[PDB]
């Protein structure tokens, strides 16, 4: 009748950290009890390779199953805009289904990274605002966390990215605080990752005075 | 009353034939059509009610509508044992595929390809509101619809008439215990998986005078006269003394 | 053998600007795709709170690149009854439909809050550029329809992106917006302002500057 095929990229944050394994992972939905396995052949720049790891399926609430293969991407392999290709096989195929997926497309740009005090005008409030403006990269894909003294801070919301009239994007990072632990000079961090800064990453300070 | 499809339930403009085994009732209204056959050629609003015909025959309720997906069963109310055959019926008998029968609102059966489903031997399970969807263009949704199965007899208990720690050449009398709910029932005695005493409209069976040997797994059946509601007792675990 | 279905129908409000300034004429859009060959005419009717109105106006059939229609019906609504919640529903009907659709749409739901605004000056470290940043953080508004505009004096400035809205943890909204401008112009001393649209605003407006301070 048909199954269907998703193929989903890697984690920004997994590409953009060698410490991490990114990963492709390729879902074969409306799969029924009494179709036979379903089998994955995956390609790399068309080249076969046999590590990805097929899980078992998994019967759904709706009474369907659901199958997921999982491969391994090398970081370099991933960055350098390789093509990971999922070829799913069944009987309820009348032929197999391929799906492609690879990093967005065109040349990287360095983000800059500029932290922005509370305005005078909020510091009435009981808690202030403390922005990260993360602008001029290219592509979009990017990771932006919050810290001080040594551990996240959690408070936060970033904005997606906004396409600015030069092609690159922008984004506004906003970290709420009590206006106590500001005024008494606090240091936050905004720590940025993306592709195009050296390491993958950047960390600016933002503290009173 | 039968139908040409069976479906009490139809899409408007849709063809339905009733026949009777003279006059018509709708909606409790004498009707002109004389004909042993009614003859719904292009099914309207105003064909939905309760019709009758000519003592006189139980009612029976047809459903016009409208939509994309349409649940059709063969009739609303059912007793335990008998066969419900559903249809998941696409608008001017179009194509759908990866098709779901749900029951109560939970999905238990997928089709690839639009396909009727009958349970052959319905029971208390069944009880509930059915709807279907399928994916055409876009993932259909039918609205749902109400089928009853009711239960015509619990499982029985094998009752004895003297509790089990019981001593020799004494009378016990087993009795294989279960209401009806509205024909009689056939009962039969089992120790352990032999026989005592076969199909039999006697809920009661007799040993005259207990000896150590009858000490053993007691149960029983009860069964419709067609047997298509057939049920069993848990056994009874019964000890004779010396 | 042929699949089920027919058209599809999507509502979509006015824009939020629209809505903000009594002097604009802020529109409901009724559009149908999927129209087929086969079944090319379509019905509209629509409804303000239930009663039905006869003044929307209806574009003609255009033929799209996948060989269906696509219909667009438009109706003008009254700033007041939008911003009151007024419910307006469009029914659309067509023979390849089983039954008319019908698809309402009303201003988002909830108390309305009036957004904070705030502008924050060019970081430091951008000052060594040929163009700076001058920033304008909007929050804890809601509903969600906002619009932010720049303008220096008297004109409007176009060079500015603004972010859409995000929800926050409070359920309240914020965003920000950028407005790019030569260094020399910051340096200067001129005056820019950043002027929001907010139903929770009295007059729906309010208007925050930002300049280098003198001396
Ligand atoms: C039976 O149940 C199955 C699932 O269980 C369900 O349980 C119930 C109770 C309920 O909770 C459901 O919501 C559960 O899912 C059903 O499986 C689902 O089937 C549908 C389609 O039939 C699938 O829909 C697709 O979804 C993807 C997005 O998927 C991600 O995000 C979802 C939440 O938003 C999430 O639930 C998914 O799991 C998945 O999460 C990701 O998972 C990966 C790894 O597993 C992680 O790495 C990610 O981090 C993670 N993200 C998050 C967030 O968690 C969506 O992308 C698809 O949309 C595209 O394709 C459509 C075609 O069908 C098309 O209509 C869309 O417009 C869209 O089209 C794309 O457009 C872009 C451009 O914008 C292009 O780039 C694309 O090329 C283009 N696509 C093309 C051309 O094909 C799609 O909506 C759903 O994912 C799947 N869920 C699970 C789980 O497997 C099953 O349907 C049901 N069967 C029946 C018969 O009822
Ligand atoms: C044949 O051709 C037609 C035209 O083809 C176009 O496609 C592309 C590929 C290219 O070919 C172009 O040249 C063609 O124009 C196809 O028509 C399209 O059909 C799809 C559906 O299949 C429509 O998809 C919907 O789009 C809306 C958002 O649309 C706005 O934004 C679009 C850009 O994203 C823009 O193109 C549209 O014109 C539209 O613009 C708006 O227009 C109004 C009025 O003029 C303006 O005032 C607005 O400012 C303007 N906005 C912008 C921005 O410019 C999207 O919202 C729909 O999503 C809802 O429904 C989905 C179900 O399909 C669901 O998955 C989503 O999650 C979402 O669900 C809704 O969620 C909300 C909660 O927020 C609920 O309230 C809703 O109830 C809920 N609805 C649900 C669940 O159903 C959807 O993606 C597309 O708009 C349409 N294009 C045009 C043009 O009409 C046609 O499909 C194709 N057919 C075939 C068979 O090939
Ligand atoms: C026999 O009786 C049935 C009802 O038992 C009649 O069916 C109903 O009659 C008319 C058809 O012309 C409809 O008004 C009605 O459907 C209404 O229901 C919806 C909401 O549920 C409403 O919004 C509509 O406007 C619609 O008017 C019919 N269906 C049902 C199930 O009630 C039937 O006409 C009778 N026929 C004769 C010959 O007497
Ligand atoms: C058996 O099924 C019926 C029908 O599905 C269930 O009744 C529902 O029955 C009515 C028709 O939809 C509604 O009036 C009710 O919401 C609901 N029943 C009650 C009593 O509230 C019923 O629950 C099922 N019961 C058993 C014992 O099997
Ligand atoms: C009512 O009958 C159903 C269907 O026959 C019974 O379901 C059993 O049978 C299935 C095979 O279809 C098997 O997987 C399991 O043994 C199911 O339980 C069901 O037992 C019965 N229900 C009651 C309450 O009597
Ligand atoms: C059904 O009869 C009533 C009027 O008596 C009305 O709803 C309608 O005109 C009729 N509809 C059809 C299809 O005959
Ligand atoms: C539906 O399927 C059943 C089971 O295969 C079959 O007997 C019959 O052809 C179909 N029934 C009807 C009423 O069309
Ligand atoms: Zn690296
Ligand atoms: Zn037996
Ligand atoms: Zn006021």
């Amino acid at each position: 009748g048909g199954p269907s095929v998703f193929l989903f990229p890697p984690k920004p944050k997994d590409t953009l950290m060698i410490s991490r394994t990114p990963e492709v992972t390729c879902v074969v939905v409306d799969v029924s009890h009494e179709d036979p396995e379903v089998k994955f052949n995956w390609y790399v720049d068309g080249v076969e390779v046999h590590n990805a790891k097929t899980k078992p399926r998994e019967e759904q609430y709706n009474s369907t199953y659901r199958v997921v293969s999982v491969l391994t991407v090398l970081h370099q392999d991933w960055l350098n805009g390789k093509e990971y290709k999922c070829k799913v096989s069944n009987k309820a195929l009348p032929a197999p289904i391929e799906k492609t997926i690879s990093k967005a497309k065109g040349q990287p740009r360095e983000p800059q990274v500029y932290t922005l005090p509370p305005s005078r005008d909020e510091l009435t409030k009981n808690q202030v605002s403390l922005t990260c403006l993360v602008k001029g990269f290219y592509p979009s894909d990017i990771a932006v966390e919050w810290e001080s003294n040594g551990q996240p801070e959690n408070n936060y919301k970033t904005t997606p990215p906004v396409l600015d009239s030069d092609g690159s994007f922008f984004l506004y990072s906003k970290l709420t605080v009590d206006k106590s632990r500001w005024q008494q000079g606090n240091v936050f961090s905004c720590s940025v990752m993306h592709e195009a800064l050296h390491n993958h990453y950047t960390q600016k300070s933002l503290s009173l005075s | 009353i039968t139908l040409q499809p069976p479906w009490v339930s139809v899409f408007q403009e849709e063809t339905v034939t009733l026949h009777c085994e003279t006059q018509w009732f709708l909606n409790g209204t004498a009707t002109q059509t004389s004909t042993p056959s009614y003859r719904i050629t292009s099914a309207s609003v105003n064909d939905s009610g309760e019709y009758r015909c000519q003592g006189r025959s139980d009612p029976i309720q047809l459903e016009i509508h409208r939509g994309w997906l349409l649940l059709q069963v063969s009739s609303r109310v059912f007793t335990e044992g008998e066969p419900l055959a559903l249809r998941c019926h696409a608008w001017k008998d179009k194509l759908v595929y990866n098709v779901l029968y749900y029951r109560n609102g939970k999905a238990f059966k997928f089709f690839h390809w639009n396909s009727n489903l009958t349970i052959l031997k319905t029971n208390i399970s069944h009880n509930g509101t059915y709807h279907c969807s399928g994916m055409g263009k876009h993932r259909y949704t039918s609205a749902g619809i109400s089928v009853t199965v009711k239960e015509l007899f619990p499982a029985p208990v094998l009752n004895a008439s003297v509790t089990s720690p019981l001593l020799e050449g004494n009378l016990v009398t087993l009795s294989c215990e279960t209401k009806l709910l509205l024909l009689q029932l056939y009962f039969s005695f089992y120790m352990g998986s032999k026989t005592l005493r076969g199909r039999n409209t006697s809920s009661e069976y007799q040993i005259l005078t207990a000896r150590r040997e009858d000490s053993g797994l007691y149960w029983c059946e009860a069964a419709t006269e067609d047997g298509n509601v057939l049920k069993r007792s848990p056994e009874l675990e019964l000890q004779v003394l010396g």
